RNA sequence: GUAUGUAU
RNA sequence: UUUAUACUAACAC
């Protein structure tokens, strides 16, 4: 939350990223279920 | 042309705020097309961008309703509580004033006995009330008050318009507390509230009814505390009070948190039920039953 | 979700402007985003990518670099020369089973009509604009010999 | 204790100010004033707090304040006080060493009180911690920090943030510590005060400010507005709009920074006006142009120069005039400077021996050194500088100028001439006085700068510029002996027009349904009502009806305003409550000559409806009524109007009292009957000083019941 | 609806 | 009378 309080515009992934922020807030078990699945199985990542 | 004439221009004006010689400054700007933003050009122009003023009009119209057509009606026709003739609320209420009312909150839930003071009127801040409507307030505050004295608890309230260009109704909420932790509130919350917002502020962080109410009892915050922007504000017994008034709201927070987070440490509940989200509906009665039978031993 | 309907114009996309541009693309596909535009492509959609078949005796060797880096395995993917990572995980994923059990419709047809004016015309403001200069100076002309005929 | 980095903060301090500085001017100014940038936000200032020295020149503290007695001079600076320089940063942040060594003292102390809490079986109190709030490197409000229970689990936290420097491009300042787990090591509080008396206090500061321009009350309680800033405007209009907010600023300190002292610049005088720009400053010359937009600067002075001659016809008798004239103005007089001819003309009849010319406002004045038989008048508009807003030497130097000056065409060598300034809103006149004369400039002027239309306009266009908001005279003791004059008033009374009847669904879900209210008139003089009668169904099928009603309250007011004549229509309305100036000026703009005021007073107009025929005929009429009530009876007969006022508002105070038995002590009074064609009782001389006690007897009552305290000083 | 050109 | 597009836009929030 922090990085994008303080910006007065905000960009695409910026946008994107706060809905998946605030959506986590609403339900936290669904978003754990989902975190520790992502841990397990993935290995390749996306473009940085 | 003419000053008789030219007086009733200026009063006109002031009382729509949204439009005055800013707005044609900025608007003369978009229409210009070619603006270069120097000081040898801004010079150069220099009348042709104040010039405006012709196509301002509407008079009477204009004011009578305020803060557009479109948008306040799409506020009160959604407007979940609101209390006239033809609408009626979505919270179940549970004692009516002549201009305000008791109901119980969203699902999510603050402590046992939380309620919350809702006027009747469109107000948004609670300054803007009427000296008749507020007097109401105050027999609700005190009935309240006496109601958790017997069970030995005490009560902080408050209420949060951090933003009224959204134009959102104001519910004064009660927080049944008890008093070894009611004493520690006033710590909390002037922490909190110096903390939360930035430091380079006009308006200095913290205003203190508290000290005001020996002054003024009967009104210190009404006196002290300006309707017109923002703002929030906290109080212990019927006329305490700390206050801060809120700038940079998106840093403050849109969905209310800076206050329930300070519950969700003084009162300390999990980090769930820190965010509050839900709805009023209609027909819960199984909880809100339990606080009218309470009530109406104290209740007028 | 990426259906069809996506890539067949995606395929028509780099091959106007280059795999370079991004953004241009992921305007003309709408919902689609320019890192996802460009990620997909390099995942599936190119001709430089083996989609098909999976040849058993190259592939003893591609999960036998599996044992020498352990993860890694954006460096495994140019060596064992199938790429799109993903497939070299998951096939690595199958063999490893194996050792141990022994409006909408709407909104599709009007973005490929919109495609189909951009691939089009390349002509540009100026383009346009000069003809229509053209167009009007040679109707001017027709009503003003009209004119010289009448009197 | 390094010398090379107290060379930056001094170098680059200037180069922020610089910054700015150039915003305004390219010229770049020789000078600036300090306030500008060290005063407070909370007084239109920067906030920006200095380390090194600056030396805040003596010249810039000087302030005047103008009463009705006289305009006295002030000096902060001539005082024996501590050499004027901004305060430093430094000298209010606990060097570590104290703080590391108050910390670890400061912790024990907290583990002494904590056990020694532990040891009595008893809650530490906010009482003990009072002590030491602001120490601690942990500073102990951490502790009462709210997500305390949840940053027990946050851990490793103080590597994060400096690694975070690489997951995203925003430099941070505050990498080392955190807010929420190291708290404030910082206040400032004490800081922002010592700056403000260096700068001359809250008045020093506002004296550089537009802030007496404006000609509110008092600092006191004011108020600043906060602004944004749609159409695609691409770079060079957005870079523009952006330095909206910025525009106000110089408008704020205009009088401070438009002076010769900070531009060695060409003087230009801006066009169609009085004013000087020094430099270009094009930020401040548009919105200079804009608030003098139509061609405010004549009609500012024609405007006072024909309120001049209104009240100089009337009072001609007194001062034995022979003819009152004024002369045809030149288009152009109005903003020239190097010449100026008179404006109003005047003769006597005796003769009239003055003295050597003096001040208005000051006390003591001679009346015998000089010797003449006529004067004239000529206003002089002038807009000041922080380096000059004394009028007294201003005047003083155009008639030591223009009386000796052989090319001015005065008629005699013997007048007077009026300065006014609209900047610091101040007045004099330093001609040729008499008795009668002295107080009657002082009066008029004092009027006529309160009064005029033009000067109002002026002073509401300039708060449009710096969206400058605040929360006639209020209602006194001798504002009461005034409303009883040979004036027509109003007390309008919108207290009664939206009411809600309680109704129960047969669920049923609680409502609410309105009963006709009266829109109460009530006259001063006469003692009658202009009672409005509104239907519900007017009330019906509509949305915000809470403020819809009060709107409709004060259009029937205007409308019952239009039905009187002439003759009847009021001077001066009052209103119960503040909220209600807000509609009742858009009505009563049309009619520009009536005194719209605010009261402070607990009215008592609660108790009207308790009247039961009152009830009972409104609950029966089904039509908008226009009825007309007499609250006086035929009283005018027997008992006079003044204290019958006094009267009637105690016995209205006293329905809210014993609530409904005082009333009830009225039924059984039968043998006091009340007339049929009037309202109340026929009380004589002595069962008037017989109401009075028990209802003030009872009203103190209900004061004590309601507010607690009981009998207190009278 | 001008910056900038075409026609009388 | 209904639907779409552009021009009205030198509009408004
Ligand atoms: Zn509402």
């Amino acid at each position: 939350k922090e990085a994008y309080s303080v910006k007065g515009r905000l960009n695409q992934s910026q946008r994107e990223e706060l809905a998946l922020v605030e959506q986590a807030y609403d339900n936290p078990h669904e978003m754990l279920s989902q975190i520790k699945r992502r841990l397990l199985t993935m290995r390749t990542f996306k473009e940085v | 042309p003419t000053i008789d004439e030219m007086v009733q221009e200026e009063k006109l004006l002031n009382k729509q705020r949204k439009y005055g010689q800013n707005y044609e400054y900025a608007k003369q700007i978009a229409k210009d097309k070619t603006y270069s933003n120097n000081l040898d050009y801004l010079d150069e122009n220099a009348g042709k961008l104040s010039n405006r003023m012709k196509r301002g009009d509407v008079s009477l119209a204009q004011i009578s309703s305020g803060g557009d057509l479109k948008k306040i009606n799409h506020v009160l026709d959604t407007c979940p509580l609101c209390l006239n003739y033809e609408t009626q609320p979505l919270a179940p209420v549970i004692s009516l004033s002549h201009r305000a009312y008791v109901s119980l909150p969203t699902q999510p839930e603050l402590a046992k006995y939380h309620c919350l003071i809702v006027p009747t009127g469109h107000r948004i801040n609670t300054l803007s009330c009427d000296e008749d409507e507020w007097d109401e307030i105050r027999n609700f505050m005190k009935c309240i008050a006496l109601m958790f004295d017997s069970m030995n608890l005490g009560v902080i309230f408050y209420e949060n318009a951090p933003s009224p260009q959204r134009y959102m109704h104001t519910a004064i909420e009660c927080i049944p507390v008890s008093k070894r932790i009611l004493s520690l509130a006033p710590a909390y919350f002037r922490e909190a509230l110096s903390t939360s917002d930035e430091e380079w502020s006009q308006h200095r962080k913290i205003i203190d009814t508290l000290e005001g109410s020996k002054k003024y009892g009967k009104w210190a915050f009404r006196k002290m505390m300006v309707k017109e922007l923002g703002y929030f504000h906290v109080w212990f017994s019927i006329d305490g009070g700390y206050g801060h008034v809120v700038e940079d709201e998106k840093a403050w927070g849109r969905h209310d948190q800076v206050p329930r987070q300070v519950f969700a440490s003084m009162l300390n509940l999990p980090p769930e039920v820190i965010r509050r989200k839900g709805s009023w509906t209609g027909k819960k009665d199984p909880r809100e039953d339990m606080f009218r039978s309470r009530f109406e031993k104290f209740d007028w | 979700a990426w259906k069809n309907t996506e890539d067949e114009i995606l395929k028509a996309a780099v091959s106007k402007y280059g795999k370079n541009q991004w953004a241009r693309i992921s305007s003309l596909l709408v919902r689609k985003t320019p890192k996802q535009c460009k990620a997909r492509w390099y995942e599936w959609i190119d001709p430089s990518i083996k989609k098909t078949e999976w040849s058993r005796e190259e592939d003893e060797k591609l999960l036998h670099l599996a044992k020498l880096l352990p993860t890694q395995w954006r460096t495994i993917a140019p060596i064992v020369g199938r790429t799109a990572t993903q497939c070299l995980e998951r096939y690595q994923k199958l063999l490893d089973d194996l050792e141990a059990k022994e409006d909408m419709d709407e909104d599709e047809k009007e973005m490929l009509s919109e495609a189909r004016a951009r691939l089009a015309n390349t002509q540009g403001k100026k383009a346009k604009r000069k003809d229509r200069e053209k167009q009007l100076e040679l109707t001017r002309r027709l009503s003003h010999l009209q004119k010289r005929r009448e009197l | 204790s390094t010398p090379e980095l107290l060379d930056l903060l001094v170098k680059c301090e200037s180069k922020i100010q610089t910054r700015v500085k150039i915003s305004l001017n390219s010229k770049m100014p020789s000078r600036f004033p300090p306030a500008v940038f060290y005063s407070p936000k909370e007084l239109g200032g920067l906030g920006m707090l200095s380390m090194g020295h600056v030396l805040i020149p003596q010249s810039d503290l000087r302030w005047s304040k103008q009463t009705d007695t006289g305009i006295t001079h002030f000096r902060s600076g001539m005082t024996t006080n501590g050499e004027h320089l901004i305060p430093n940063l430094y000298r209010y942040i606990q060097p570590w060493e104290s703080e590391f060594i108050d910390s670890q003292r400061v912790w024990a102390e907290y583990a002494m009180k904590r056990q020694e809490a532990l040891q009595q079986n008893r809650r530490l109190t906010l009482e003990d911690l009072e002590d030491s709030w602001d120490r601690g490197i942990p500073r102990i409000n951490t502790l009462f920090q709210k997500d305390r229970h949840t940053l027990a689990y946050d851990k490793g936290w103080r590597v994060r943030t400096e690694f975070k420097q690489y997951q995203l491009l925003k430099n941070n300042p505050f990498w080392w510590t955190s807010q929420r787990h190291d708290g404030k090591l910082w206040q400032l509080n004490n800081y922002r005060v010592d700056v403000i008396q260096a700068l001359g206090g809250v008045e020093g500061i506002l004296e550089h400010t537009m802030f007496k321009a404006t000609g509110f009350p008092s600092w006191e309680g004011l108020f600043w507005e906060k602004a944004s800033g749609f159409k695609k405007l691409t770079n060079a209009q957005r870079s523009g709009l952006n330095q909206i907010p910025n525009r106000r600023f110089t408008l704020w300190w205009s009088p401070t920074i438009n002076r010769a002292n900070v531009y060695v610049g060409f003087q230009v005088q801006l066009d169609l006006t009085g004013i000087m720009m020094h430099g270009k400053i094009p930020t401040l010359k548009i919105s200079l142009i804009q608030i003098f937009r139509s061609h405010l600067w004549q009609k500012i002075h024609e405007s006072v120069v024909w309120d001049l001659c209104q009240v100089l016809d009337q009072e001609l008798e007194s001062l034995q005039i022979e003819t009152v004239q004024k002369e045809t103005i030149h288009p152009r007089k109005s903003y020239k400077m190097n010449s100026s001819c008179a404006d109003i003309l005047l003769l006597a009849a005796y003769k009239w021996n003055v003295s050597r010319p003096s001040l208005l406002n000051d006390n003591r004045d001679v009346l015998d050194n000089t010797t003449t038989n006529k004067y004239w008048i000529d206003v002089q508009l002038r807009f000041g500088d922080y380096d000059s807003h004394d009028i007294e030497r201003y005047t003083r130097a155009k008639f030591l100028d223009y009386s000796t000056d052989a090319q001015s065409m005065y008629p005699s060598p013997t007048g007077v001439l009026i300065g006014i300034d609209l900047c610091y809103n101040m007045h004099s006149a330093y001609g040729n006085w008499i008795p009668g004369m002295k107080p009657l400039i002082q009066q008029s002027m004092n009027k006529i700068m309160k009064a005029n239309p033009a000067l109002y306009v002026l002073r509401e266009r300039i708060r449009k510029g710096l969206q400058l908001y605040a929360s006639e005279q209020y209602l006194s003791s001798s504002n009461y002996a005034e409303l009883f004059s040979n004036q027509i008033q109003l007390f309008v009374d919108d207290t009664n027009v939206y009411r809600v009847t309680i109704h129960k669904t047969f669920e049923g879900n609680l409502t609410t349904k309105p009963i006709n209210g009266a829109i109460f008139i009530f006259n001063p003089r006469t003692g009658q009502l202009f009672l409005k009668v509104i239907h519900t169904s007017v009330w019906a099928g509509q949305k915000r009806l809470g403020q819809l009603a009060k709107w409709k309250t004060a259009e029937e007011v205007a409308a019952l305003i239009r039905s009187l004549p002439v003759e009847e229509q009021p001077r001066q309305i009052i209103v119960t409550r503040k909220g209600m100036l807000d509609p009742l000026e858009v009505h009563l703009l049309d009619f520009p000559n009536i005194t719209i005021k605010g009261s402070e007073l607990q009215l008592p107009f609660q108790a009207i409806i308790k009247l039961d025929k009152i009830n009972d005929l409104i609950l029966r009429a089904t039509e908008p009524q226009m009825v007309l009530f007499n609250l006086y009876d035929d009283w005018l007969q027997s008992v006079s109007s003044y204290t019958a006022f006094s009267r009637l508002i105690l016995i209205l105070r006293a329905l809210n009292v014993n609530t409904e038995k005082t009333k009830l002590i009225l039924r059984p009074d039968k043998s006091i009957i009340t007339k049929e064609n009037h309202v109340w009782p026929n009380l004589d001389d002595q069962q008037w000083l017989d109401v009075e006690p028990k209802l003030r007897d009872l009203i103190l009552a209900d004061y004590a019941k309601k507010n607690n305290i009981n009998v207190a000083s009278l």
